[PDB]
């Protein structure tokens, strides 16, 4: 009930699709177990669409769990919008033994509306120990801009904290800054994980990925040497990275060669794994692809030897 | 390298000898070279690329096709290096040039002048099909079969020799 | 041996020690005490004689 | 693989596990309400030695298993080991009854023991005159004895004290006396502030070593 | 948040430099040298701390020495056997 | 690339 | 016999060592199981690789609760060339960051508000209700923990929840509380303050 | 001015990290440099000025008392 609150929960609503109406409305707790009689959820999207945003017409909705309807939004549709991952690192001590979620989500919101004095960020502790924040940018100048906003899964104690990259604006070094201010860390590195499966960069991060007799084949010591060493660089459940992992060279031809090889997949570590089988690598598939969840890193920065 | 004649033939043992970078292709083929109940023992033979590594007991091997993946390079530039793998006496009759994914022609990274220029350059017959598809591969299999019996000495009638005046 | 002979003179210690630590009361006062079976390091006639069958016998089988 | 496995308890040192045998006493009988959770009472043996320290283990857990998740529990646990050295554990052997960290305490006492023994071996050892040194399993008592004042002498403890949550604490102690002849020849205050001073003497040099020093700079003043 | 930096900047100057003077301080107590090991211990001192008792157990003690000249040494010389 | 990027 | 009686220890592993390696080529499968007192209800599973150049390969010492993962990747930074004392002080992390996540799974009702805890229950700070005697103040205790080792807590901060000194009485139940809080875990001590605190004495201002 | 800001912060987010790690080893110098050689070269002089509580021996004597029959017993 309110200018770019209401609008943006009907902008927010109708992007989920039809299945998933109770699952996330029951998790931002505007509609209690009574409101949720009231609007019948089978007939159309357009009927929901609007007395769902009645339902908090009359709520009085504010911006704070406005966005908080898009980070149980996000949180089931965390495939789009590739994701960044930052690395914090503190310098040499003890660990940090207060990492309150009230002090985190204060240093957070202090420090970012210290310089992005006009922001909604709205924080959402999730189940996992993840805290999954949402940041509506927009300068001093401007509203908060709520169409386009950046949300940040800052895993709680984890030093690292993944980013959706949707603009990468002159705040991608202030939410760095905020975050490493907030959580208390001393340095942020983008690690260089861009991937838009959170569910997999989370995995990639803090590697919790793996924890007939008449047909006579004669290349058959061949065939299960390439299986052998596709089950030794690729053990078991490749993740699915789904993303450009770019690699720009700057090699010389065997003075240097410049090309930015983007390996585009739906799953990219298990078509990479299908890859020496199928004749399509050779049976020691080159560190260059395997070592990507190895590296927990894809788009890499090192150079020749 | 590979000879035609080095090795005895068996009883009513034909076994060729399917040549092809992609084996699921190879392995699709050689299942429906079998799936049909011929009066010959085929013990069909998979590879990659025709240097075959030296193993003895290997059969008097009857038949050679080159399946030529015409969607991918590799499949052909494998194929002549390992075509300077065969005798000259085995490019006489028991030597076809299967040509897999043609028809398609959108895929084609090989222009299917080139593969025709490569099995005449050779001469010996190209047979083309498309192994992606059953429908295509029972029928073309049992074209590598009967092509198998002649280079094999099983039609009584029909030497390898006698195939490629036949097939040119 | 002279381990042997120093078994011998812990035998005879075993008479000699025992008799001399029992007649000296005010040791009596260690080993009961809250404060010295807990911080001080935390009848053994026949206990010593088990120090010198059990010993000198096990010594010159080593 | 069961060489790999006595491979990985040299290695991973959880000591060696020699003596084991796994009995399971099933108590899932209909006196505990068997409408409600599940539950079941083994008991397994487990007796091993150290490098040096022997153990033998009466080990019976109850093995809550509710409806939904198993509770994972102990009942009856009796140690049988070494005399003294765990007479301070013998506080655990009824806290784990009142069980993993006995694997991690004694985990790490047999360590302490190996810094006690080869450092005592090594200090008598390398050099034993002004050294005298109680030779015991738990006896951390050296003699020192330096003749440039004709009546000195001094001992360093080396006390052993694990607490209740099974951290290992090196009690470092200079237990100081000096007989009778020479107690009042210094007539300084250097003998009065001996066992405050060693804590920091230990933090200079290793822990080994400030007791070497320690021998080379007041026994070994007849030495040197 | 400039002079929080420059407040910081004065203790990090006065610290290199300060820890440059102690640093030369430092060769100087190695020099001396020339010529939670203890955080978890730094209680127990107190126990060396913890008269009528003294005098006797010394008197027993010297007597206990003649005894300890058969029994600490039979105990030094059994623990070797078994160190040994 | 050879890992550069 | 022997397969039966030395691979039996595996077990035998299991439920006492809290290091049961798994004997996986290229790297033992270190299944560290971890108990509190004497009941055990997890266990960290962290992968490995037999290489001199020591590389953990994907752990799984709990990366929600990632201290421990931290110290997956910052205890090696202290000592790792010895597995022998890694094990230990992994199982000491994993051993005691089980222990303060057992000691919030306690939590039922006794307290009012949410238990916002921190991964490893680092900062327990739930503002609970224990009242003998009607006059309601709560105190909410943040319980703080200097050491990732110790199980009990270290700083323990049992606050009067923005009130001013009361009675003596409350005074008295805040230190007993900061002291049995310091030295009995809340699992032996949210038991027996109930125990105390009978029949369930909720609050009014809270 | 806000871009500014974020490279104070940074700047400042170093200046702490780097401020906190030189007090940690002002600590750690000042500790060990100042008290060592004063307790250390002071009594390891000390005991070479003594060289060249009572209860503590007593106590001595009953650990290598209990010693024999604990020997005994193994």
């Amino acid at each position: 009930m309110d200018e770019t609150v209401a609008e943006f929960i009907k902008r927010t609503i109708l992007k989920i699709p039809m299945n998933e109406l109770t699952t996330i409305l029951k998790a931002w707790d505007f509609l209690s177990e009574n409101q949720l009689q009231t609007v019948n959820f089978r007939q159309r999207k357009e009927s929901v669409v609007q007395h769902l945003i009645h339902l908090c017409e009359e709520k009085r909705a504010s911006i704070s769990d406005a966005a908080l309807l898009d980070i149980i939004y996000m949180q089931f549709h965390q495939h789009q919008k590739v994701w960044d991952v930052f690395q914090m690192s503190k310098g040499p001590g003890e660990d940090v033994d207060l990492f309150d979620m009230k002090q985190f989500k204060n240093s957070f919101k202090k420090i970012l509306q210290r310089a992005l004095k006009n922001v909604t960020v709205s924080f959402r502790e999730t189940e996992e120990n993840a805290v999954w924040i949402r940041i509506a940018w927009g300068t001093q100048y401007t509203k908060p801009n709520q169409y386009k906003p950046t949300y940040v899964v800052y895993y709680s104690q984890t030093p690292y904290a993944f980013t959706s990259s949707s603009m990468l604006r002159r705040n991608t070094p202030l939410l760095g800054q905020a975050l490493t201010i907030a959580s208390k860390h001393h340095q942020i590195v983008k690690m260089d994980l861009r991937s838009r499966y959170l569910d997999s960069l989370k995995a990639i991060v803090f590697k919790q990925y793996n924890q007939d007799s008449r047909i006579i084949h004669e290349n058959i010591v061949e065939k299960e040497r390439v299986q052998r060493i596709t089950q030794e660089t690729f053990g078991d459940y490749p993740q699915p990275q789904l993303e450009f992992a770019q690699y720009k060279l700057e090699t010389k031809f065997k003075e240097p060669l410049r090309c930015l090889i983007k390996f585009s997949s739906p799953h990219l570590l298990e078509a990479l794994k299908s890859l020496a089988p199928a004749g399509i690598a050779d049976a020691p598939l080159s560190p260059l692809l395997t070592c990507i969840p190895n590296k927990r890193m894809n788009y890499f920065k090192i150079r020749d030897k | 390298v590979l000879r035609p004649l080095d090795k005895l033939p068996g009883l009513n043992t034909a076994t060729i000898l399917l040549v092809g970078t992609e084996d699921a292709l190879l392995q699709q083929l050689a299942d429906s070279m079998l799936k049909e109940d011929c009066a010959s023992e085929l013990k069909v033979h998979l590879a990659k690329s025709l240097p075959l590594p030296s193993s003895v007991n290997r059969p008097r091997i009857d038949l050679i096709v080159f399946v030529v993946n015409l969607h991918s390079k590799y499949s052909l530039q494998n194929t002549e290096e390992s075509l300077r793998h065969v005798d000259a006496s085995f490019f006489l009759g028991k030597v076809c040039f299967l040509a897999t994914g043609a028809g398609r022609e959108s895929h084609c990274s090989i222009h299917r002048h080139t593969v025709v220029k490569l099995a005449h350059t050779y001469q010996s017959p190209l047979l083309y099909c498309d192994l992606e598809v059953e429908g295509f591969r029972a029928t073309m299999a049992q074209r590598l079969v009967r092509v198998l019996q002649i280079c094999a000495g099983h039609v009584p009638g029909v030497s390898a020799l006698n195939l490629l005046s036949l097939l040119r | 041996d002279e381990f042997m002979m120093l078994l011998s003179k812990v035998e005879k210690l075993s008479e000699e020690i025992m008799e001399i630590m029992q007649n000296l009361s005010s040791i009596q006062a260690l080993e009961g005490s809250r404060e010295l079976e807990n911080l001080i390091g935390i009848f053994l006639k026949r206990e010593m004689q088990k120090t010198k069958e059990l010993m000198t016998k096990v010594n010159k089988q080593k | 693989h069961l060489e790999s496995e006595l491979s990985f308890l040299s290695t991973l040192t959880g000591i060696n596990i020699r003596n084991h045998s796994k009995q399971t006493e099933d108590l899932t009988s209909t006196e505990m309400t068997e409408k409600s959770i599940r539950k079941v009472l083994q008991r397994h043996r487990l007796s091993g030695n150290c490098h040096m320290v022997t153990f033998q283990l009466e080990f019976q857990i109850l093995e809550i298993q509710n409806k939904e998740r198993l509770s994972s529990a102990v009942t009856d646990l009796n140690i049988i080991m070494e005399p003294t050295e765990c007479s301070e554990l013998s506080e655990f052997v009824s806290r784990a009854e009142e069980l993993f960290m006995f694997f991690r305490s004694l985990h790490f006492f047999v360590e302490w023991f190996e810094y006690r023994k080869r450092t005592f071996k090594h200090l008598k050892e390398k050099y034993p005159d002004a050294v005298y040194l109680s030779e015991g399993p738990s006896s951390c008592s050296m003699g020192i004895r330096s003749a440039s004042r004709p009546g000195f002498e001094l001992v360093i403890v080396w006390r052993i004290q694990i607490d209740e949550d099974g951290k290992v604490f090196p009690k470092l102690d200079l237990l100081t006396k000096v007989p009778q002849r020479a107690l009042e020849l210094d007539k300084n205050r250097a003998i009065e502030t001996a066992p405050l001073s060693f804590r920091t003497l230990v933090g200079l040099l290793g822990i080994e070593a400030a007791l070497e020093s320690l021998i080379k700079s007041l026994c070994a003043e007849e030495n040197n | 948040i400039d002079k929080m930096v420059e407040t910081t900047e004065l203790m990090t100057g006065n610290i290199q430099s300060l820890k440059n003077k102690i640093q030369i301080l430092a060769s100087e107590v190695e020099e001396e040298e020339e010529r939670k090991t203890l955080k978890a211990p730094t209680l127990q001192k107190e126990i060396l701390a913890l008269q009528n008792a003294l005098l006797k157990d010394l008197d027993i003690l010297h007597n206990s020495s003649q005894m300890k000249s058969m029994s600490t040494f039979i105990e030094e010389a059994y623990k070797k056997l078994d160190a040994s | 690339e050879f890992i550069i990027d | 016999e022997e397969k039966l009686e030395n691979v039996k220890a595996i077990l035998q592993a299991y439920h006492f060592t809290g290091l049961s390696g798994k004997l996986t080529s290229r790297g033992v499968c270190v299944c560290i199981s971890t108990a509190f007192e004497g009941n055990l209800l997890d266990s960290y599973f962290v992968d490995l690789v037999i290489q001199k150049p020591l590389r953990i390969h994907h752990h799984s010492v709990p990366v929600f609760i990632p201290l421990e993962e931290i110290a997956a990747k910052y205890l090696q930074t202290n000592i790792q060339h010895f597995l022998f004392s890694l094990c230990e002080y992994l199982n000491a992390y994993s051993g005691r960051k089980y222990q303060a996540d057992r000691l919030q799974s306690d939590f039922a009702a006794l307290l009012t508000g949410p238990l916002q805890r921190n991964p490893l229950c680092n900062l327990l700070s739930f503002t609970y209700k224990l009242d003998p005697g009607g006059q309601s103040f709560p105190f909410c205790a943040r319980l703080l923990y200097k050491d990732l080792t110790a199980t009990l807590p270290t700083d323990v901060t049992v606050t009067c929840q923005g009130v001013e000194v009361l009675s003596t009485s409350w005074e008295e139940q805040r230190a007993s509380h900061e002291t049995l809080f310091c030295t009995k875990p809340l699992h032996q001590v949210f038991a027996s303050f109930t125990r105390k605190g009978e029949k369930l004495d909720m609050s009014l201002v809270s | 001015k806000k871009r500014q800001r974020m490279i104070e912060v940074q700047d400042e987010l170093l200046r702490l990290e780097p401020q906190l790690k030189q007090l940690q080893t002002k600590y750690d110098e000042l500790k060990e440099r100042k008290s060592s050689l004063r307790n250390a070269a002071y009594f390891l002089s000390n005991l070479k000025q003594l060289y060249q509580y009572d209860s503590s021996s007593l106590p001595a004597l009953l650990f290598k008392a209990r010693t024999l029959l604990g020997a005994e017993s193994h």
